């Protein structure tokens, strides 16, 4: 089941997928409108893969356990470089979600895609399978890989500001190490990029 | 369309009566997702 | 020369359900393209039979594999207002409609360590005209309507559950006086006893390809 | 029908693994454009407010569907209810004033207020919830409104949406607590 | 015999917008040919076009050249509440007109002596998100959707104003809490600082062909 | 986009000339026969009146941009409300009775009377301002108006202006003033 | 024509409802002045 995924000159490996979630539409496909009037200008360097830890695994960590990732985060990039120079912009995220450990470990994460929480009520949390989602089972896959098109009420984004998508993890089951191999911990990283980028109305160079 | 209907027509123009709509020119997905669906038992069925 | 004509009574009280149409007030309004806005649902039983959502086992979805006998992990009825249904995207959804039919789905995704290996039962109970009971052990609980599986590299296992019934459509709620399910239980057996150590099987439930609620209702909560 | 859970592939199958067939039903109470469009009651009491779709209850059909919902569009139609002369309604985007004129009115027949507003936020979809740096580790700004009505006298108000379009399902929830009791069990009449 | 007919209530109500006619009293007047009678508008936002205004810069449209640096001749909102809007057509306008979009046009004549001479530019600052700023200096504004001017035989100068935001349409009114533009500033810098002396730069605005107001509303002045 | 300004030629370019394209909008809530035709409110507690249609307040909708033309063409409807059994209206050129018989005459029905009255002024066009020796180095005549209504009691009176056509354009201005701060920053709600 | 409109028509006849307009025998200005304007750009464009 391998499965390579580049963007940019980065590229990304994988040998446990299980196969590429899409979300709310098989493609991203950004159409001009009215509100920019045609200014906006696509930027292929935004496009690449930049990862960040979400937390060490544990076996402490009890059901419904959440860890929400705003996106877009603050990033030392291009990507990072562009909510500063334009002010509107436009992407459609691309993330893959790695929690490597040994398959005699036992448990499962819920990674799933939240389009825009303000927050998750603790009844709530059951039916976050609506969202485009996929599971971490350690005697299975140890990626996840869903892919999302930009979603809110403006074609542009403000730059910073809304953050349309969040990337929440949740430990659907507690992990279970009965090799008492140790192990223990799992550290579980993303791996995430934008598609489709398209920015407009540049703004003034900081200082 | 929705819940509504006459076997006549609605009498003002549908221009008083709806706000129009505009193409992007000068959709669907949970029933694609839905049907998407493996109702097809996996394996080797027997009996 | 003016037309004849007879206003009644009973009619043209307001309804808060009555198909005609208000009169406008602005016109020519256009609202802005919604093209390319994804992600839209026509129907509400299409987002429930893509998107199983998880049970409420006691606070959590998973049921642990154990090693005392009982074997019975789990035994609920097969009706929405189940303490079991609590978080359910249909329990929530058939909160408001007032009846119902079809088939439900219950999806089990094991989750244990690779090297652990269990086997599984689940049984559908019809309702009963049952004085107690329901089984409690698995040799007991074949005769009924079941399945079983072990576990593989293929995790999870579909159950679907038969809509059987003497009417064509059922009570979503319960009525208060009953000393008996009216869409009978459904059962979930491990099948040897002997399990070091814990393991765990999620559980969750969608609609069937065939299920269908009908009139929807607004009920005072609570 | 084993498979594989974790890659989240949807998966349906009728009772016909065990030999029973299963006729596909054509829902219709089920469907969205016929469920939304209904006098969903709203608020008591009140002369002046914004015309905010999210003043609708919770626990009322109308309104747990639409927070069922991210994104929605609707045509609207506001029904005020009580004793009245007229109805003032401001186009969203239009600056609030104590005093009114011109701005289109509706007298009352019969203590009863019905009219259609056109849809009006600039928006191209209005939101049900909205991330603006509510980041948390543990409200709706007000262009998200269909307009904003005034009574000449503190009246009931229903709001029914037309052309319902859902977008991007969020979460049901059921009211009812069960108490001691698992099952709920509830009066039937 | 008589038709069936039922009167509903919340209709028939007296309303200033509806687009039923009122019954007739005379009948057959015949009214004056107005033929050749000449200047008819059948729409207003064609007069704003065709038609330029004069903007408010402290109660004269030119804005005078300078010899100290400061360089910033003007910087002000692209909102028509702006007091450098408050005599323009547009302004007035659009004090009505509830929402708009599209880009509009800024005309600068220059005015002063054959033999002097200068050189101008303009830029548009989109709408941050700006902790202030604006640059005060042309180097700073070049990174900015700009445009540059110099004095010749052809005096004036039409710079377009984009419409660039994240919605469709973007109120006229400004919203009482804002501690930042929503539409964004323009600002003309002269670019020599040195003008012995005086001159002016007449200034004025259009809509441009693309321009588009909705939703008429009569607000209350004050 | 250099031009000679001098000519006062039309010139009207997109930001197209910054490589931004921009389709034409049809607009049409600025259009004139469209916007005019409105319920204006121009006087309260009223009896007896002439129908000139100066009377509008210059702030409102209508009005301002009644004024934004020198030249006006307009079929009108007249619509009274208040308590009142009666409306007489004397077409234009009609001698003034303190009592009326005969004259055209409209019962009120449910305390609202309205009524469309035909274009009667002879001139073939009226205007807002009219220049009858009022020469300055710094009001209109009375044949410029629609008839003449009466009301058994006093009334507040609309009019709508109906295929109206105005000639010859004159300044909007906004009727806010900026005070202190050069924005005018208004609620909205 | 103007803010009205119906999936009918107007009962009483048009001599009844609106005056009669007559012509000069036994026009839009601003529409063409708009047209009229030069959006291309003057001088040798370049780039």
């Amino acid at each position: 089941r391998i499965l390579t995924t580049r963007h940019g000159t980065t590229t990304s490996t994988t040998q446990s997928s299980v196969g590429i979630t899409y979300g709310y539409a098989d493609a991203d496909s950004f159409r001009p409108g009215p509100n920019t009037s045609g200014l906006e200008t696509r930027v292929e360097q935004a496009e690449r893969f930049f990862k960040e830890k979400l937390f060490d695994w544990t076996s402490d960590k009890p059901f419904g356990t959440l860890y929400v990732l705003e996106l877009p985060k603050d990033h030392k990039g291009i990507y990072g470089y562009l909510t500063d120079a334009y002010t509107y912009m436009r992407n459609g995220w691309d993330v893959q979600v790695s929690a490597t450990s040994t398959q005699f470990n036992g448990g499962s994460l819920l990674v799933a895609m939240v389009p825009e929480l303000c927050s998750l009520k603790d009844r709530e949390e059951f039916q976050l399978s609506l969202y485009p989602h996929q599971f971490i089972n350690p005697r299975t896959n140890t990626t996840a890989h869903i892919q999302v098109p930009y979603l809110g009420v403006n074609r542009h984004d403000q730059g910073k500001r809304h953050q349309a998508w969040s990337l929440v993890v949740m430990v659907l089951t507690p992990l279970t190490t009965e090799a008492q191999m140790q192990s223990g911990t799992v550290e579980v990283y993303a791996n995430i990029a934008p598609t489709n980028v398209f920015v407009a109305g540049e703004k003034p160079a900081k200082q | 369309s929705g819940n509504t209907g006459s076997i006549i027509n609605n009498y003002y123009m549908q221009q008083y009566q709806n706000s129009m709509d505009t193409q992007l020119g000068d959709n669907d997905w949970f029933s694609k997702l839905a049907q998407s669906a493996i109702s097809g038992l996996f394996g080797a069925l027997l009996a | 020369g003016i037309i004849p004509v007879a206003c009644f009574d009973g009619y043209g009280g307001f309804q808060n359900t009555d198909p005609k149409t208000a009169d406008p007030i602005y016109g020519y309004v256009y609202n802005p393209s919604r093209n390319d806005c994804h992600g839209r649902y026509s129907n509400l039983l299409d987002v429930a039979e893509a998107c199983p959502t998880f049970l409420n086992f006691d606070g959590k979805p998973y049921v642990v594999t154990k090693n005392n006998g009982d074997k019975v992990m789990t035994c609920f009825d097969v009706a929405f207002t189940h303490k079991v249904h609590k978080n359910t995207f249909l329990a929530g959804l058939a909160d408001y409609y007032a009846q119902y039919q079809g088939s439900l789905n219950y999806h089990f995704m094991y989750t244990g360590p690779t090297h652990h290996k269990a086997k599984f039962m689940v049984a559908y109970i019809p309702p009963g005209i049952e004085t107690d009971r329901l089984p409690k052990t698995p040799e007991d609980a074949a005769h009924c309507y079941h399945s079983e599986w072990d576990t593989g590299l293929n995790s999870q296992f579909t159950f679907a559950v038969p809509y059987v019934s003497a009417s064509d459509f059922s009570y979503t709620h319960t009525d208060t006086p009953a000393m008996a399910t009216t869409n009978g239980w459904v059962a979930v057996f491990q099948v040897t006893d002997t399990h070091s150590a814990e393991a765990a099987v999620v559980v969750s439930v969608s609609a069937g390809p065939d299920l269908e609620f009908r009139f929807p209702v607004d009920p005072v909560r609570q | 029908t084993t498979s594989s859970g974790e890659g989240a592939d949807v998966v349906t199958t009728d009772p016909s693994t065990h030999g029973g067939a299963v006729t596909e039903k054509k829902r219709v109470h089920t469907d969205v454009a016929f469920v939304m469009d209904r006098f969903t009651h709203v608020l008591t009491n009140r002369t002046a407010f914004a015309v905010d779709l999210m003043d609708t209850n919770e626990k009322t059909l109308v309104g747990a569907l639409l927070r069922a919902a991210t994104y929605y569009f609707c045509d609207l139609e506001i029904a005020c209810l009580g004793e009245h002369e007229r109805v003032w309604w401001q186009p969203n985007g239009a600056p609030r004033t104590t005093t009114l004129r011109d701005n289109p009115m509706v007298f009352s027949h019969n203590n009863v207020t019905r009219f259609a507003v056109p849809y009006t936020a600039p928006h191209r979809l209005l939101s049900t919830r909205y991330n603006g740096e509510c980041k948390y580790t543990q409200k709706l700004p007000s262009t998200f409104n269909f307009g904003y009505v005034t009574a000449d006298k503190p009246v009931d108000v229903y709001y029914r949406m037309k052309r319902a379009e859902l977008y991007c399902p969020r979460p049901l929830l059921p009211g009812y607590d069960h108490a001691d009791r698992d099952r709920f069990d509830s009066p039937i009449g």
